[PDB]
RNA sequence: ACCUGGUCUUGACAUCCACGGAAGUUUUCAGAGAUGAGAAUGUGCGAACCGUGAGACAGGUGCUGCAUGGCUGUCGUCAGCUCGUGUUGUGAAAUGUUGGGUUAAGUCCCGCAACGAGCGCAACCCUUAUCCUUUGUUGCCAGCGGUCCGGCCGGGAACUCAAAGGAGACUGCCAGUGAUAAACUGGAGGAAGGUGGGGAUGACGUCAAGUCAUCAUGGCCCUUACGACCAGGGCUACACACGUGCUACAAUGGCGCAUACAAAGAGAAGCGACCUCGCGAGAGCAAGCGGACCUCAUAAAGUGCGUCGUAGUCCGGAUUGGAGUCUGCAACUCGACUCCAUGAAGUCGGAAUCGCUAGUAAUCGUGGAUCAGAAUGCCACGGUGAAUACGUUCCCGGGCCUU
């Protein structure tokens, strides 16, 4: 049947449902090469198949919301992840062993008062 | 079909109004929609806490607004004269939409 | 250094609010300044009542005020009559119809705000600044609080330079959010200038 | 602020109103894109008689409580120091100090 | 500048004194505050003493002054210079 | 730090090679976090790299940082009078670390077209010891060679 | 709040009394206006509301922050600061609070003439990272069924999400180490591991620190004036010196075309679509929206293709001329923005000096408060996304013991 996972990165959330194929992938009736030019972002989504094996035995249809480039390409990789755990859950250790079932879970620093940024001063004189 | 939508500065109180808007309808005929938990707005503020200069010293406020829709479809007579006479706690915001 | 407003920090913690009505922008900063003409109006109608804490709701096109107190024979009067009295000026002021309901303060020794303003006017009577401040913190002690601290700041005495005291029994722990800290303040107006008074009174953490 | 420094935005907004619709079709004629160019010129001229204190431009929002003119904030009609006051007194519905 | 579509502005009570004297040979100097006026094409030739903030300075309106405004010819800083 | 709490960030492999020393050199060029930027000018002075040699892309690019590779370097060491510039070894780590900031650094100096281009000709010197970048490596080994003597401290 | 001139004196703002008058509307002249003189119309429902006349008084952003309250900065989010009883000392004082370990921590354990307690630390609060339950529109589209291919429609409650209630992390588990202690080092499981990240939270006190111009207030001072009203000017001056920023000096770029991916927020005297007109800023017409619905509102960096080819340039965009738009009684002094033309310094900055340890710095856009109009400031939001930390001798600030 059908197997499910949501990943999250940064400000974006992407489904992705797995199933039985020959290597077909879909992001927001898009492809592939056609949703992601940077390669990096390209490389980031394979890495979950290339690790395991199952390159060209799935198919991939995946909708993503929010954040960019490298945030949508993360989140789909950790969703990816979790689809395929629910697939095969002897998967967990190898994967758990590449660091792609933790959630990143790093965010923007809010701005605070006081500073330029988050963390950036205003330039110091002593006189 | 009717729209109720609710307003609050508590999510507490907001509830309490919602849990009796959607008991006060279904027993008098009427079936429910909801509650919806639309999204809560917050409104920020920021001051300056000292009377003088010291620009970099200041409080930041909030004021947080919950909302919440009920949908009465098919609304029966004994259910509408049974809504306005309710009179819901103070500090809730009722609308009714047709 | 300066210390956050115990109230404001636990207003949505373990305190509630003042005021408890809801509006839009088009009539919020209305319905402020009616309060503030409201409460200014009881606050010195009433002023040998022991007023501890006056709540104002606005449930539909009408006001309903609460008036906590330790004396409310003194502020209903006979059969009501007084009570009535201010029903009619505050529906003046607010504009509305007016409703005014009496709550009872009991032991007035546990309550900041009796407690800032009982100090104070024995200071406008030339009491000693010290002897005050220890029967206050004696009194709450005795009445069961866990702790209470008292403040008192000016020209004690009429001393040329101004100074700060202040005494504290029990605990009065203000950084713990969950600890019900009843916290108000008032000033004298002697011959030598002001006086202000600052009373914590603790009541257990919740 | 001065009691009339305060005195003077109470006939301002007074005068603002008594004069409300009177100043709206005036400029409605200079406005007017297919009048005709002496009536917008007698409307200009018109314009400039009502007195000064009459247009909302002339206002400025002070502190209910205090009559500051610095520091105003439309949503509660106070300056930043009573806003602060009242909102630690619990006198502000839903008001709270914010963190996120 | 004022758009177009509303022409040149002028006090009213500056466009009275300015009618009262060209039908006339008032040659007297006309005593205005009016800075903002726009200088119209009918009074090249009198005086107008414009208000400069402390007293009234006379303008010889001719042609060429006509477009501008009457405080464009009564300065309102006085400034010799630092040390000089 | 004081307290010693520093532990390693891991870094992506580059796209193209697979290669985290090359991903490594992607980062030291990058400016203002455009690292696609800088991504691409890396791969074409690779390009011109590759074909200007027999090489593949890596082993020229190895080749380049084992001559801009330092071995020993000098560190203040102020003690009892005075201070003495120490010869120090350095770890395997931060030889790749200094070989590849003189070569961004040498190569932002000339003065050719692109950056593309003026990288690929760091990099051909590089391979034959010439330019900059090999050049500071040498300033740094002697150096360390006029201090031998305070090889102690 | 200042200046020049024009003006008022129980008074612009209160109360009291006397007397006049409903209050209001509608126009004329004089004057820069304040104001003065009128001239019409209403006279309703005492007491509203106006005018005048007296004197108690009002009024003061006038002085003193070294008379004060309140509020704030600061050492410093540093780990400290104390008290009761006991005991020691003629006494000031000491002990506790020191010691052995340990911790981010006066954190904890052990010892101990101390035994206990308080204020601080931590925890309780907000937020962010995982999951569950409920609810399913204005939000959602997996399987369906149609389709103008638009979740567009029928439906669907799965999913993303919205917001309520729960679950979760405790050095709990395992091993070693250690004084059979506190703890530490590492491993497992897990979204998260040792205070998970960020915020709020500021002990006793210090600087007679800041604020009498937010407000309040002792005292002092002015009262036909230091009070009040008006017009114009000033706060925008300019040999110069400093602080904080913005934009650059280019090719990791400029310009042209094409083409992706955000978050957060605001709106009724408001946000304003569509359409048409304008080179453009805008104009006319006019929907929708008190909003998960409508509007603001195209994110930009990015990517593809072309071009420019190292030049004071197709870099840079200061300055100035001309012509306009919009807000507003009114843009001369002194607004923002548009168009055409002009095309300054500047080619990486002396001594010196500042910020930052990770989603940080750097860089890229977006919003909001104030506000008729008027941000390169402030407050907030996401996109992209580094380098480096061997170590604690030195510089600066601080903590503990000792001399
Ligand atoms: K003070
Ligand atoms: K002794
Ligand atoms: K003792
Ligand atoms: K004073
Ligand atoms: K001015
Ligand atoms: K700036
Ligand atoms: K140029
Ligand atoms: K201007
Ligand atoms: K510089
Ligand atoms: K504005
Ligand atoms: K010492
Ligand atoms: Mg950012
Ligand atoms: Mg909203
Ligand atoms: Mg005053
Ligand atoms: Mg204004
Ligand atoms: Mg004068
Ligand atoms: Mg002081
Ligand atoms: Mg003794
Ligand atoms: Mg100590
Ligand atoms: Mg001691
Ligand atoms: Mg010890
Ligand atoms: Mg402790
Ligand atoms: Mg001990
Ligand atoms: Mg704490
Ligand atoms: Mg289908
Ligand atoms: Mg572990
Ligand atoms: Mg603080
Ligand atoms: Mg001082
Ligand atoms: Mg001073
Ligand atoms: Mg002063
Ligand atoms: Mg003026
Ligand atoms: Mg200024
Ligand atoms: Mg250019
Ligand atoms: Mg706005
Ligand atoms: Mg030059
Ligand atoms: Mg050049
Ligand atoms: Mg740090
Ligand atoms: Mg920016
Ligand atoms: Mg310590």
């Amino acid at each position: 049947n059908q197997y499910y996972g949501t990943g999250r990165r940064k400000s974006s959330a992407a489904r992705v449902f797995i199933k039985p194929g020959n290597g077909k992938i879909v992001i927001n009736q898009r492809s592939l090469e056609q949703y992601f030019g940077r390669e990096t972002a390209r490389m980031v989504v394979r890495q979950p198949l290339e690790l395991v094996d199952m390159v060209e035995k799935l198919d991939l249809y995946i909708t993503v919301k929010g954040g960019g480039i490298s945030g949508q390409a993360g989140a789909i990789r950790h969703g990816i992840t979790r689809a395929l755990m629910e697939y095969d859950e002897s998967l967990r250790s190898e994967l758990r062993k590449a660091g792609f079932v933790t959630r990143d879970a790093r965010q923007v620093e809010r701005k605070k008062v006081g500073l330029r940024k988050a963390r950036r001063r205003p330039q110091f004189s002593k006189r | 079909r009717i729209r109720i939508r609710l307003k609050a500065f508590d999510h507490r109180l907001i509830d309490q109004a919602t849990a009796e808007i959607v008991e006060t309808a279904k027993r008098t005929g009427a079936q429910v929609r909801g509650p919806i938990p639309l999204p809560t707005r917050k409104e920020r503020f920021t001051v300056l806490i000292s009377p003088h200069v010291n620009k970099d010293a200041r409080d930041q406020y909030e004021i947080r607004t919950h909302l919440r829709l009920v949908d009465i479809v098919e609304p029966t007579e004994k259910t509408v004269d049974a809504l306005m006479r309710l009179d819901l706690a103070a500090g809730v915001d009722v609308q009714i939409s047709l | 250094g300066q210390k956050v407003h115990p109230n404001g920090i636990r207003l949505g913690i373990v305190k509630p609010w003042n005021s408890t009505w809801f509006a839009n922008t088009k009539e919020f900063a209305d319905n402020l300044d009616s309060d503030f003409k409201v409460r200014q109006y009881l606050t010195k109608e009433l002023a040998k009542a022991s007023v501890s804490r006056i709540v104002i709701e606005r449930p539909a096109k009408s006001i309903r005020v609460t008036i906590h107190t330790a004396r409310p024979g003194i502020v209903i009067g006979k059969k009501g009559e007084d009570v009535e009295k201010l029903r009619k000026v505050v529906a003046d002021i607010a504009g509305v119809p007016a409703q005014i309901n009496i709550a009872e303060v009991r032991k007035p020794e546990l309550d900041a705000k009796l407690v800032a303003d009982s100090i104070t006017s024995q200071l406008e009577r030339r009491v000693m600044f010290r002897r005050a401040m220890k029967r206050a913190v004696q009194n709450a002690m005795r009445l069961g609080a866990k702790g209470i601290k008292v403040e008192v700041s000016g020209r004690l005495g009429g001393a040329e330079i101004a100074r700060t005291e202040w005494y504290r029994e029990g605990r009065v722990p203000l950084h713990t959010l969950r600890a019900d800290i009843d916290y108000n303040t008032s000033e004298a107006h002697t011959t030598y200038g002001v006086i202000g008074v600052k009373v914590w009174i603790f009541k257990g953490e919740i | 602020a001065k009691q009339s420094m305060k005195a003077r935005e109470v006939k301002r907004v007074a005068l603002a109103d008594k004069y409300f619709a009177k100043r709206a079709e005036l400029k409605a004629i200079i406005s007017d894109v297919n009048a005709s160019d002496e009536d917008r010129w007698n409307a200009v001229l018109k314009l400039q008689t009502l007195p000064r204190d009459s247009s909302p431009s002339r206002q400025r929002n002070r502190c209910r409580q205090t009559g500051r003119p610095h520091g105003f904030l439309r949503k509660f009609g106070l300056s930043r120091i009573k806003v602060r006051e009242a909102a630690m007194r619990g006198e502000i519905p839903g008001l709270k100090k914010a963190s996120w | 500048p004022r758009s177009l579509k509303k022409g040149p502005f002028i006090d009213l009570h500056l466009l009275k004194k300015v009618e009262k004297a060209v039908e006339s040979g008032d040659k007297k100097p006309l005593r205005t505050w009016s800075r903002r006026s726009t200088i119209f094409p009918n009074m090249i030739g009198l005086t107008i003493a414009v208000h400069n903030g402390r007293q009234h300075v006379p303008v010889f309106v001719t042609d060429e002054m006509v477009g501008h405004k009457l405080g464009e010819f009564a300065p309102t800083r006085t400034y010799r210079g630092h040390a000089a | 730090p004081r307290r010693r709490v520093i532990g390693q960030r891991k870094i992506l492999p580059d796209p193209k090679f697979g290669s985290e020393l090359l991903a490594k050199f992607v980062n030291i060029l990058m400016v203002d976090g455009k690292k696609s930027t800088a991504e691409s000018i890396v791969y074409s002075a690779l390009e011109t790299l590759a074909q200007r040699s027999g090489k593949s892309e890596l082993e020229a690019f190895e080749v380049a940082l084992e001559n801009v590779r330092p071995t020993v370097e000098v560190k203040s060491r102020r003690v009892g009078g005075s201070t003495y510039q120490v010869p120090v070894e350095v770890r395997p780590v931060r030889r790749n670390a200094l070989a590849m900031r003189w070569i961004v650094e040498a190569a932002r100096k000339r003065g050719d077209k692109s950056m593309a281009l003026r990288l690929a000709n760091e990099l051909s010197d590089a391979a034959e010891n010439k330019g900059t970048a090999v050049k500071k490596r040498e300033d740094v080994h002697r150096m360390a060679e006029a201090n031998k003597a305070f090889a102690h401290y």
